């Protein structure tokens, strides 16, 4: 199937009609998404099949066809862009200055952007166009809004 | 059974809509990969 670099919708026909369950990134022949989008299940790409290769529930990440390839990191200073791919709608770039998740094991960039469930896995980009993490694992805060970590894997 | 469909290139857009604030939150990450707010 198609393996061109880019952003992809993750779809299913198990429910009524076709439903977008998430989003992911194809880079260097590897498909990258958030664990909770696929639960680590095999995927179809056209006539081909993508098998899971690496994943971790706690990081909430999974890669298909090879190891995690995305290694860019937020510089902690500059605005970034969410390349949001909402269900039934065209891909769109939203620019923002990340906040910070403060944890016992260090700080993580976080974006205060609120998109529906089907957009989990959408990439967050730096100004060079490199993917610095995926959108869709985060917190609901008091004001009802959603704040997503900038979740990035490790390239071995 | 899930399938993927291409939705575009991954590129920075020069004149993108700017939105969102920059909250600084203390969070905890549990073994199930869920974030929670600590206070
Ligand atoms: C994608 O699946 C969604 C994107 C956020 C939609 N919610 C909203 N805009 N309020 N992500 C989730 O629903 C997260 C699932 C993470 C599961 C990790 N084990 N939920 C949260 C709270 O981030």
């Amino acid at each position: 199937g198609e393996t061109t670099d880019g952003v992809y919708r993750v779809m299913t026909r198990r429910l009524l009609g076709s439903t977008q369950v998430g989003v992911g990134v194809m880079q260097e022949g590897v498909f990258h998404t958030m664990w909770h989008v696929t639960k680590g299940a095999a995927l179809r790409s056209g006539e081909g099949r993508l098998d899971p290769y690496w994943g971790d529930v706690k990081q909430d990440l999974v890669s298909y066809c090879g190891p995690w390839k995305l290694d860019a990191a937020w510089d902690g200073l500059s605005e970034v862009q969410l390349l949001a791919v909402p269900p039934g709608e065209r891909a769109k770039n939203i620019q923002t200055l990340p906040g910070i998740f403060k944890t016992k094991d260090g700080d993580i960039g976080a974006v205060a952007l609120d998109y529906p469930a089907g957009t989990s896995g959408s990439p967050i980009l730096d100004k060079s166009g490199r993917v610095i993490g995926l959108y869709g694992n985060g917190v609901v805060i008091k004001n009802g809004s959603y704040v997503s970590a900038i979740t990035q894997g490790k390239r071995e | 059974d899930m399938y993927i469909e291409r939705a575009g290139d991954i590129t920075w857009e020069k004149d993108a809509e700017v939105t969102g604030n920059s909250p600084r939150l203390d969070v905890a990450l549990d073994e199930s990969g869920d974030f929670s707010l600590v206070e």
